[PDB]
């Protein structure tokens, strides 16, 4: 689970 | 200076020259301040794919953003290439990183020019596919920190062995040969570009972006024109 | 009844329904009655070629219809295809005459269909190509007085021994295999088709056209759809 | 009967009727029994590519089928298919099993044929590609027990719910449009095909094989031919 | 030195270097001295066309040339191109004239070349077409003589203003992006090329040919390669 | 010459 | 990781 | 109609 910033 | 015309994918919001204030693509032409942009909403880690089309009878200029099963970002643009571009030009790939960074690595990429003169039919194209890059990519011109080989694909802007992206980087890749994007006589030309990425941030915190780009043949990375230029600018105005 | 997009080559002013004053290039959603047109300088006896093209992304059909060292007419609308077409159609080019005649001759025929399904570019593509026909076409559904054979041409409507063209005449030709022109998860879906024909008319007074098509698979010439209906409609609503 | 042109992958060694104590690949001209053979390292569970190819002027079959990163099994036939196939054939994919079974998995299939005659550079070309098949595929005819849809795999033999392959299956893929294969009067004809399939067997001690198969445009499974025929051949002879 | 190998169309028998006493195609690997030629029924003042193919399944190299409704010639011969050249090259036209004249004209040309690795179905691939040649054709790298524009040709050769072919010329046409020709590790390699010729010699008795050829990244004309050497071989050894 | 109706 | 048969 | 040397 490698998704997120923003 | 140089003229570019770039699709960019934009991953950090410098809202102080125009940015919106979240990650987007946009169409640039001649300026880093996009003629018109779309929120995009980035994945950080998930191979995304890219296309652009463009053809003279529209002069229109589209581009699509997606990953595999998500909503898709797009974004197009009415300009008339004739009037900006010189009839020969060279196509390539631009990524950046500054104060933070992420890898910008190119997976594959493919680019298609179809020009048909006044004589009919008489049909003049370029088609190249790249689905990896070899150590020693001679079809290839590789500016800035731009490398091959990193098995397979085509890290566009410094990452360390272990793997992870550095700062203050600026790469390009341009494909040899020149490319006959307009012409006069034409009675319909077009072209369209594919590549997939990998935009990869371990501080969620990506930066700065990868784009598409067209632009004279004999163009090079301007000075100072890491992070928010995209390796494309000299400057922000 | 059918449900037929098409771009049509009009030769014949029948004003009375809708035409312009003139001979022109117009595209037409499920009726005669185009929803936009643009004068066409046609040359009888010359040979000319037909561009279509279309993409998901801009949802924008155009067409270009030139003639060796000539300006040429262009012409273009925004329609979205998923809302009218379904998913599965056939392709095909329809030619008629009636009190007035000339010859629909085709000389070749190309066709490609790009998809791109959100499990990125995994791509479906069909393309053909006709340079010449012969007298037994096998992948092509001739209807009406088409026929292939005359030597490599395929004469869409009744032409005589002696080559002259025949009144009241109706032909069709569409591609064998069903083509799938749009799917919900496309990414992109794209298509291009291109053809030249020549037009030939001995008393300067030519009538009624040549048009591109797309239909449902079982669509058939319409009763009285000779002349002006150009085979396609069965009324002028 | 029909009139077919294979190129096999045979997964199992029925020797009483000619072929090798081993996994292979062969070339079958209108009998099961290959004009020549090549050993086969198969490799159950692990996803393969073939490619045939062909032209005129060598009249030369020859096909490659291999795995990533491990060697490649390579057959070739000097064959003048003018005088073995009618003018206009089928193309397609053909699979069985029998007392021993294995799932034949087709995940991706391309063809391309090309035509050029008498007359300045006048080719007529075919090409499709199918990167994912859908649940309603209406460009492809299934016979037996063939399926697509579960989820963009072309199933040419019975699978259960569970997904384990089913003894006694046969099933085929045949493109729905005709291909001019060869003409009486061109330069240079040819085409190549390519698919990538999976082969898994649990119960280890797999058959029977897929076949890329060439035939008359009516061409249907014959009765019994399961196991070892391939769905194929009527007899061994 | 320069690494050669190339399809030659020689119009005059040099016998005192291996030439049949007749005009020829041939194979030359890094020698003028074919390696097997066929005899060609060459026809001064008519348009032609060349057809040079190979893969590296057959490793076989073979050539075919025609002209509308006439017999053609074709010459075969197993090579492993692997063995000979670099895997970097570069692809172009030849041409040259000596004491016997003729023009040396190229209508179009168009090349394609594959390279599918060791990963699943990655092809890299690069495909250029040319139905008209411009006058400032910067895709292209002209050595010698050779001009483009005059109207959409190639003139390999000195032409004068009348149209009359000069002796002792020397021209070449090398396309300017490398070709990656094959790799230590691909499944399979092909490239195809195609271009039209029109050979019309006034002072009938025609010299010296036209040769598609395939050589280092940078190779150039030897210098007193006029005549029998086809400005390819600097001796006939 | 072979070019126009109108 | 299922299976050559040799 | 220009030439064939044979
Ligand atoms: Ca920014
Ligand atoms: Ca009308
Ligand atoms: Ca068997
Ligand atoms: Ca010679
Ligand atoms: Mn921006
Ligand atoms: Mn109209
Ligand atoms: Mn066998
Ligand atoms: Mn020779």
């Amino acid at each position: 689970m490698y998704w997120y910033p923003y | 200076a140089d003229t570019i015309v770039a699709v960019e994918l934009d991953t950090y919001p410098n809202t102080d020259i125009g940015d919106p204030s979240y990650p987007h693509i946009g169409i640039d032409i001649k300026s880093v301040r996009s003629k018109k942009t779309a929120k995009w909403n980035m994945q950080n880690g998930k191979v995304g794919t890219a296309h652009i089309i463009y053809n003279s009878v529209d002069k229109r200029l589209s581009a699509v953003v997606s990953y595999p099963n998500a909503d898709s970002a797009t974004v197009s643009y009415d300009v008339d290439l004739d009037n900006v571009l010189p009839e020969w030009v060279r196509v390539g790939l631009s990524a950046s990183t500054g104060l933070y960074k992420e890898t910008n690595t190119i997976l594959s990429w493919s680019f298609t020019s179809k020009l048909k003169s006044n004589s009919t039919h008489e049909t003049n194209a370029l088609h190249f596919m790249f689905n990896q890059f070899s150590k020693d990519q001679k079809d290839l011109i590789l500016q800035g920190d731009a490398t091959t080989g990193t098995d397979g694909n085509l890290e566009l802007t410094r990452v360390s062995s272990n793997g992870s992206p550095q700062g203050s980087s600026v790469g390009r890749a341009l494909f040899y040969a020149p490319v006959h994007i307009w012409e006069s006589s034409a009675v319909v030309a077009s072209f369209e570009a594919t590549f997939t990425f990998l935009i990869k941030s371990p501080d969620s915190h990506p930066a700065d972006g990868i784009a598409f780009f067209i632009s004279n043949i004999d163009s090079s990375i301007p000075s100072g024109s890491t992070g928010r230029l995209l390796g494309l600018f000299p400057d922000a105005n």
